[PDB]
């Protein structure tokens, strides 16, 4: 059932306006995202993709439309995205997925603001954090991580999956100092769901993914 | 000053003091009054996996409609929030001063502008407590419950609001009404604990007569 | 339970408030007391109130200690950031201390509201030290007073740091009263898992600056293992790191550390 | 000594600097590179000239790989924050490199005086961009562009953020090229006891940021023990975190480890 | 020999510019300080002494002049203590000792100035710093107590002398929580002398102190 | 340029290229040159306990004032302190490409503002960088020594050149003009590790071509 699920997350069948993917040098992010528009179009659901670039220099063959972010002001961002979906009040039209390469270019007092205003029934967001990218009232304020976190709807944690001799830890403590290892970022690689439900009570699982053959298993920890 | 006859108010067996319902039946006997006093304040602390702490804040807020609708009850709640759907989904029931509600069935008639008022988190600390004022001298000989159904929701409360001479002084105006009309006022407030640095929450705390922690729902309470 | 009481010292020469230090020409003393928010201090700053108006803490000790040999113009200056006047007349009218013998300052009340918000750190210092400097100069020679919380300035007032509060109010405060005693909030000291953030460094030193210029530290402290029914915490007596002000080097602070049981009635002592 | 000597490979079709990265209508590809004090990337950087401009490493290797079967406009734009022109043009001549195959941009020389004193950021990122585009805009399809230390703008440019430098410089600059080389000192990683301050945060970012965009890294680090004579460091080859832009959905890095000899005249590479 | 040189620094008689003296809440310094007037009076040199104060509300017996500072402008500061000691240049003047109380409350970017505008060959400067009150370019300019310590000629490192079951380690442990055991700041202490000498090879010597009998004698550690 | 019958210059064994004394007989060795290059750079490192490297850093300077004093050895040194008493305790004497100095005695003739020139670190960069081009240019066809004596001293490096753009702004600055003159001009600093935070000290390090440890005096190098 766990696997049904995820598939029905990626498949943009489960509906969630915010999804969340956390990731890092060991292991990025856009062999997952590949993984959504895959079972998407696979599941019969293909949408119309908004991918908000901030250091995606190529654009993605399965976009609609591309928004070069570099260069753009935190509202003039926002009109972009919006004047790409429907009118948030239609109540008649086709489902839009907004992928963001990378939310740590937002400034963390716009975070959700941002959020609110992409949110829109005929959307859902899929943007990536990078966790090893480091971010008066800053001090009290949550940081970014924190922040993101209580805000998605869901979220995907994505690791690597060692093959050698040294495991999650010790690789992050390697990654700390720069010393790069070899076998990082993998076509098999393993990814950590945290959904949370209509109660409040939040489900968590692990998963092997393999982003070859398309095919996720559940993981016994 | 209040009535005699308030259906809504009872001395706690622990004091002489006049103490109202949570609306909920366990928190009464656990706060060690049998309710709320007047004149206090609880802050109920909650892990992220939500949402019984916005539920204990509903039925605090429904308690108080229930006394307004029949000697009487009048009393008036305030809500510092910006989701008013929060009116829409107080739970409906089944002396009179502690009732049983249902979290599947709403109130049966919806809360009136009169019976309730929201006061949005993303307004100056001067408004806000301006009209918090404002709204408990105009129902002046009525019971008043302040809730703040979620202290610090980021999506609710502007960064600025963070720095601690806001957030701060925001809490202890209110907490300094809540003192000044002792006789009718009580304040409710939760929060998410994972939002919260915990300076932060050290000085929140202070600004509170209890502090109430909900694991999962068991209560461990600081007196 | 049945437990065997003893009476709180705080002073070599036996006493808890030397009445000595009150009619020096020249010589100013600091009290810095410390405790949790599980442990109030209000019935130590009764006693305190109590030992200095009408010659010994009735709610502490079972006997009295020397005394003056007449009713003098004693009289007590109680300020608070976090409690409402009502908070300390009442409990003060249970205690039977006579209103003409003390006056509450109440930075509560509309406290924000009337002396923050449009109003810039200096002016909010400057005012909040005129209340102290008009209500001192009544019996300036013969008055005690007693600060509750003033840690929240640096909370409440925008960008206020820990010199300015000394500079602009703490320092001068106690340059116009034979004694000060500051009480004080310690739980940002007691967060497990964490030390030393910015906002807290700077409330941090306020303590550490408060104890330097201190003669004497009491902390109250919860029991370190929980909760009990008929013990309420722990009482300190430490040496502050200034020397006492007294033409009397004979006189020093008498290091303890008692339980206490603080009941709604009276609170007691006990090793 | 008489030592093993190994072929320099990076990519799956056996090749250091695949050809067809350069001729494809839309495709941006980012090799990024780290090196410590002690172990200097020149050597690196002139074999990557001499492959795109003349087929092969003939420096580092000691075969040829497969070659375009005519010499193409195959340029090289060569830009360095730390060393002046005179260092490349000097060892490229010594390399015997002929000078129409490549530009040198000096940002060293009279670079803080002219380029970054009397002028606010965008300004500076901004004409340091123009200045890459009209070299670029001479061979665009068939250029390779070389940056050796943009990290240094991080401590030049007072308040520059590592958003701001890739905003405004990095990303942009990508665009416009086919290859960009990213030459970084990682120094910053390696101090004993030291990690993750604020100035240093800004700055370790970048390394993580590229690292991210690249597809490709290369890493010199001295032996970790301490320094040999015959034996100058370690050259690993690792995946970046960005897929290869090409349509050869086979093609990929080949992960490795040598060990290298960085001799006056010839660098050699051995397991 | 050691306690002769500690007893020429404490009588001003190894003349020495600034003298630092560090302290904690374990053990202040004001009774260090009784010692130099102490054994000024006793060895014969009885100087004027020039107090600043900070935080000392009951002015000292021995001093003869004595500014508050709380109110004042660092340059309104300079210019009160230079007016009460000689000019710079006379050629013919009494040795002034300037003693602050705390150089906590002076702003570390005014540190090396401050110093800089007393320094005077008719004054010898003793101030102490609180080694556990805590302070674009400050985040790479040197932090007070570095500062304070390179600048110096003379530094006495003021400790605890532990009667009881903790060491100087767990103690400042039970400090940093403002954990307040019984027996600290004592008439018995110790210090650690640092001395700069003409060569630059600096001495360094514990003590234990008596500031009741005003003996003192060499640590042997 | 520079003129070829120059007694102060001399091939290094390493390599073809021009090199200089340190002034120290035993650096010179350790440098791997026999001398220090023209056109390259040193940052000598120390730990507190002056003053090796203040010692290192007269010898430097000495060396080249002997040279301008009897073919040819014109010489120029730019010492960028506050300390101007630098140019009266170097030390005396006792090709002639090297000389063994004599920490006792002085010089014989005190140098004068035309064989040595002062430039304060209490000005802007852009300034400090004027003054050493400038200085540089007049005195063409001399070979140029520039001394920082002890780089970031807070009592002569005013706080907010500590920031980043200015120090290494500044060091970049003058390592553009040891590139830009590298026919006759070097650079000698030395820096107190005690008072330089290690990120910045990594900054400092990347500026120099090479960096000298010493740890009493024994010499650890980073070529």
């Amino acid at each position: 059932n766990p696997v049904i699920l995820l598939k029905r997350i990626l498949s943009l069948t489960e509906s969630s306006p915010f999804i969340l993917c956390l990731d890092s040098i060991a292991q990025t992010s856009y062999k997952l995202i590949q993984e959504f528009v895959h079972q998407s179009k696979s599941k019969g659901n293909e949408y119309p993709i908004v991918y908000i670039s901030f250091e995606t220099v190529n654009k993605p063959s399965y976009c609609t439309q591309f928004i070069d972010a570099t260069q753009m002001d935190f509202v003039h961002l926002v009109k972009q995205i919006i004047s790409y979906l429907p009118a948030a009040t239609a109540t008649q039209a086709k489902k839009h997925m907004v992928i963001i390469d990378s939310l740590n270019y937002i400034s963390t007092e716009y975070i959700t603001r941002f959020l609110s205003e992409i949110a829109s029934p005929h959307c859902t967001m899929v943007a990536t954090y990078h966790k090893d990218i480091k971010d008066d009232w800053n001090n009290n304020y949550p940081d970014k991580l924190t922040l993101l976190q209580f805000m998605a709807t869901t979220i995907v944690d994505i690791d690597v999956v060692l093959t050698g001799t040294l495991d999650t830890e010790e690789v992050s403590e390697l990654l700390n100092e720069f010393r790069i290892p070899r076998g990082l970022n993998n076509d098999i690689f393993q990814l950590r769901l945290v959904n949370k439900r209509k109660s409040g009570r939040s489900l968590e699982y692990d998963f092997i993914v393999n982003s070859n053959t398309h095919e996720y298993e559940l993981l016994s920890t | 000053g209040l009535d005699s006859s308030h259906v809504g108010v009872r001395p706690s067996p622990a004091t002489s003091q006049p103490t109202t319902s949570t609306g909920s039946a366990d928190l009464d006997s656990i706060l060690g009054h049998m309710g709320l006093p007047l004149g206090n304040s609880v802050l109920v602390e909650e892990q992220s996996t939500t949402e019984f702490h916005s539920i204990l804040g509903k039925l605090f807020a429904a308690q108080g409609i229930v006394h307004n609708r029949i000697r009487n009850g009048d009393t008036h709640v305030i809500v510092l929030s910006l989701n008013q759907m929060f009116a829409k989904e107080l739970p409906g029931i089944y002396k009179d001063y502690n009732h049983q509600f249902d979290i599947t069935t709403r109130l049966m008639p919806a809360p009136i502008a009169s019976e309730l008022t929201f006061i949005a988190p993303t307004q100056p600390v001067s408004t806000i407590l301006s009209q918090i004022e404002q709204t408990i001298k105009r129902n002046d000989k009525k019971l008043i419950r302040i809730v703040i159904p979620s202290l610090l929701h980021p999506a609710m409360y502007p960064p600025k609001m963070f720095e601690s001479s806001e957030i701060i002084g925001l809490m202890h105006g209110v907490r300094s009404l809540v003192k000044k009309y002792y006789e009718r006022v009580v304040l409710f407030a939760s929060i998410s604990i994972d939002i919260i640095t915990p300076p932060l929450l050290v000085l929140l705390r202070n600004m509170f007569d209890s502090v109430i922690n909900l694991e999962p729902m068991t209560e461990f309470l600081e007196r | 339970g049945s437990v065997q009481r003893q009476d709180l010292v705080l002073f070599s020469d036996q006493s808890v408030l030397p009445a000595h230090f009150f009619q020096d020409s020249n010589s100013h003393n600091l009290f810095f007391i410390t405790h949790q928010s599980c442990t109030q201090p209000l019935w130590m700053i009764n006693a305190l109130v109590e030992t200095h108006v009408l010659g010994s803490p009735s709610s502490l000790n079972e006997s009295s200690s020397s005394m003056l040999p007449s009713s003098t113009r004693s009289h007590a200056v109680l300020a608070s950031f976090i409690h409402e006047q009502n908070y300390f007349t009442n409990s003060l009218n249970k205690l039977k201390i006579p209103s003409n013998n003390y006056n509450v300052l109440d930075f509560l009340s509309d406290f924000i509201v009337n002396n923050i918000h449009n109003k810039p750190r200096d002016k909010i210092l400057s005012d909040v030290l005129a209340k102290f400097s008009a209500a001192i100069q009544n019996n300036p020679t013969d008055t005690i007073v007693i600060i509750e919380q003033p840690e929240l300035l640096l909370s409440l007032v925008s960008g206020l740091t820990c010199s300015e509060l000394n500079n602009k109010f703490i320092t001068p405060l106690l340059r116009q009263c034979k004694v000060l005693i500051i009480v004080s909030n310690s739980d940002i000291f007691n967060i497990d898992e964490y030390d030393a953030s910015v906002h807290s460094s700077n409330l941090q030193n306020f303590y550490k600056s408060s104890f330097i210029k201190s003669m004497i530290n009491l902390n109250l402290n919860p029991l370190k293992t929980g909760f009990a029914k008929d013990v309420t915490g722990s009482l300190h007596v430490c040496r502050g790191g200034a020397p006492i002000a007294t033409s009397n080097t004979s006189l020093h602070v008498v290091e303890n550390e008692y339980l206490y049981l603080n009941e709604k009635e009276s609170t007691k002592l006990f090793y």
